[PDB]
C-alpha cells in the first residue's frame, strides 16, 4: 500500500504542473507532453527509496 | 478523525516527490558532468535522441523548480512550510558543494586557479580516505538519508521529540556505506543489473576503491594504476580493474561493512530509547541499504 | 529613527544581490547552451583555461544555491521573508520556461519528441512574432523588470500600495524591449563595446531580428535567409547580416521602440496618481532601458 | 552613493558565504580562492541594473 498511494500523487502533482503550465505559462501541447515525458523518465523508474522513508517515517510517527 | 492520518500521509508523498524531484535534477546533471550513458536501464536523459545537451541542462533546471512549485501549492497553508524550505534548500546547497568536491578532485587543489590551465593530478596526493569522506558526506548523504527523515518528521510534527545529534550520526553513517556501496557496484556490478555504465575509472573519480587500493598498495602496482587511470581505453580500464581484485579489496569491503553495521546498530538502539517508532523506521531504512544489490 | 532607514536599505542591497546571483547563475548555463565564447570582456565562465565545462554547470548551481543562503542569513526574522521566497521561486521556474522557449525555437514543436531524433526546421513556420513575444516575456520580463521592483516594495513593506496589473503592463512592456535591444545588439553592435560575441545567427535562434525579417521579406529574401541562418559558417553569418539591413529593420526598431516609449510613457502616468514615489523609481529603470548603448 | 554601498554588501555576503563554507562544510582555503574568483567573476563586471533598482525603489518609498 505505500507504493499504491506514493503513485497517485505523483498524477495529482503531475497533474497540477502540466496544467499550471498549459493554464498560467501559455504552453503549447506539444511542449506539455515533452515535459510529461521528461518528468515520467527522469523521476520515474528507480526505486524511490528516498520517497518511501518519508512516508514511512510519518506512518510510524502518528502514532 | 483519521483526517490527520489522511492530511499527515499525502502531505508525507508530496515530500517523498520533492525528493524525488531533486534527485532527478541531481541525476540528469551528474549524468552530463561525469559523462554517462546509460541510467535506469534507458539512456541519461542528455543522450535521449530527440534532446539537445543544451535543453537537458534547462530540463535539470524545471526539476529542481518543480520541488518547488509542488511544496508551494500543496503546502501553500500550512504551519511548516518555511522551516521544509529552508531545510531543503541547505541540503540542496549542501549536495552541491559536495559535487563541488566531487568533480574536482582530480586536480592538485593547490594550482586550483580558473585563470590557468591544469592537467589531471599525477600523483594523487588528494585520494585519500579523508577526502574521500569529505565528498560523499556532502554530495550524497544530507540528501539521501537525513533528509527524507527529517521531512517526515516535519509533516509529522515530531522533530523536536528525536535525538537529532544521533539521527545525523545515523544519516552520515548510513549515507557513507551507501556510497561506498554505489562505488563498488560502478565497477564490479555488470551494467544490466545496475541500470547503468561505470563511469568512475574513466572520469578519474575519486572512488573508495580507488582510495583504498592506493592506501595499501605497492609502489609497483600503483605506477601501473597511474598509467591507466581516467581514460576512456578498454584495455587500461580493465587493467584498473585487475589491479582492485588483485589487491583484495573484497576483503576490506567486507570489514568496513561490518564496522558500519555494528556501529548502526550501536546508534539505532541509543535512539530507540526515547524514540522507538522513529528508530524502528531508520532500521527499515537501514534495512534497504545493508548489502543491497540495486 | 534612521534605523528604519538603515534596515530597509540593507535589505534591499541583499535584494538586490539575490538577483545579480540569480542573473549570474543564468549566465553561467545560457552561456553553455548558447555556446558562447565571450562575456562582459572577458572569456564566458565554462570557457576558463582552468575551468572545465562539467565544474561550470556545478558552479553554476552553487550560484542560484547562494542567493537562497543569503536570504536565509539575512532575512532569517524578517515577515516577508517567505513571500519573498515564493515569489522569487515563481520567477526563477517562469524564467527556466522562457529558456525552455527560446532553447527549442528552432525545432518543429509537432516533431518534438525525446525519443526521436530532429534537425533545425527549414520552413521557420514557428518564428512568428507571437512566438517571439512569448519567449522574451518568460525568459527576460519577469527576472530583469518586475522581480527587482517586487523585491524593492517588499523591503519597503509596501507592495499592496501600487497597482500591480500596471505595474507588470510596464514590467512586461519595458523587459520586451531589452529583449529586442538585446537581439539587435547582439547583431549590430561591435563585440568590443557589447563586451560578448553575438551567436543569435549561428545558433538560429528565434530572434526579434528573424520574426520581424521574415514577415516583411519577399520569397527571395526569405530562401536566401533559410539557406544562410543556423551555420557557424562566417559567409553565411555575413549575408545574414545583409539581408537585415537591407530589409531597413532599422525602421521596424525605431518605431517599434516610439511606440513603447509612448506606451510606457502613459502607463507611468497611471502609476504616478496613487503611487508616485514608485512611479519616479520605475521612470529611472526606464531611463536606464530606453536607447541603452551598453 | 548607492553603488559604494551595494559593494559594501557584496563584501558581506561574500564573506559569510566564504567563511560559512570553511567553518561548517570543510573547505580548504584552495577550493574557498576558487569560488571567490567564480563569484567575482560571474556576479561582477554588469551594470548592476537589476540590483541597483530594488535598493532605488526602497530609497524612494520609505519617505
Ligand atoms: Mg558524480
Ligand atoms: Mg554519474
Ligand atoms: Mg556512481
Ligand atoms: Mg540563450
Ligand atoms: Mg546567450
Ligand atoms: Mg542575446
Amino acid at each position: 500500500m505505500p507504493m499504491q498511494m506514493f503513485m497517485q500523487v505523483y498524477d495529482e502533482i503531475q497533474m497540477f504542473l502540466l496544467e499550471e503550465l498549459e493554464l498560467k505559462f501559455d504552453m503549447d501541447p506539444n511542449r506539455v507532453r515533452y515535459l510529461r515525458k521528461m518528468m515520467d523518465t527522469t523521476c520515474l523508474g528507480g526505486k524511490y527509496n528516498r520517497g518511501l522513508t518519508v512516508i514511512d517515517v510519518a506512518e510510524s510517527l502518528l502514532s | 478523525d483519521g483526517a490527520r492520518r489522511k492530511r499527515v500521509l499525502h502531505d508525507a508523498c508530496v515530500c517523498g516527490w520533492m525528493i524525488e524531484f531533486l534527485q532527478a535534477h541531481y541525476l540528469v546533471e551528474d549524468d552530463i558532468m561525469d559523462n554517462s550513458v546509460t541510467r535506469r536501464g534507458k539512456p541519461c536523459w542528455y543522450r535521449h535522441p530527440d534532446v539537445t545537451v543544451q535543453c537537458a541542462i534547462n530540463d535539470g533546471l524545471l526539476l529542481k523548480s518543480w520541488t518547488h512549485m509542488m511544496a508551494m501549492h500543496f503546502f501553500a497553508d500550512r504551519p511548516f512550510l518555511q522551516d521544509l524550505l529552508c531545510r531543503f534548500n541547505r541540503v540542496d546547497y549542501t549536495t552541491a558543494v559536495g559535487q563541488l568536491y566531487d568533480v574536482t578532485s582530480m586536480f592538485d587543489s593547490n594550482k586550483l586557479d580558473p585563470d590557468v590551465s591544469q592537467p589531471t593530478t599525477t600523483d594523487f596526493a588528494e585520494f585519500t580516505l579523508s577526502n574521500y569522506k569529505r565528498i560523499v558526506k556532502y554530495k550524497t548523504a544530507y540528501y539521501t538519508y537525513l533528509l527524507p527523515l527529517v521531512m517526515g518528521l516535519i509533516v509529522s510534527e515530531a522533530l523536536p521529540t528525536v535525538d537529532m545529534g544521533v539521527t545525523e550520526e545515523l544519516a552520515m553513517l548510513m549515507g557513507e556505506y551507501f556510497q561506498v556501496q554505489d562505488d563498488v557496484m560502478d565497477c564490479f556490478t555488470p551494467p544490466e543489473r545496475l541500470g547503468k555504465v561505470g563511469t568512475d575509472i574513466q572520469d578519474a573519480k575519486c572512488s573508495w576503491l580507488a582510495v583504498t587500493f592506493l592506501a595499501k598498495a605497492s609502489s609497483a602496482q600503483v605506477a601501473e594504476f597511474k598509467a591507466n587511470y581516467g581514460s576512456g581505453d578498454s584495455e587500461k580500464v580493465a587493467t584498473v580493474r585487475r589491479l582492485y581484485e588483485e589487491a583484495d579489496l573484497q576483503g576490506d569491503y567486507v570489514a568496513y561493512e561490518a564496522a558500519v553495521a555494528e556501529q548502526v546498530k550501536e546508534l539505532i538502539e541509543k535512539l530507540r530509547l526515547c524514540s522507538p517508532g522513529f528508530a524502528a523506521s531508520v532500521e527499515t531504512l537501514w534495512g534497504k541499504t545493508y548489502k543491497r544489490q540495486k
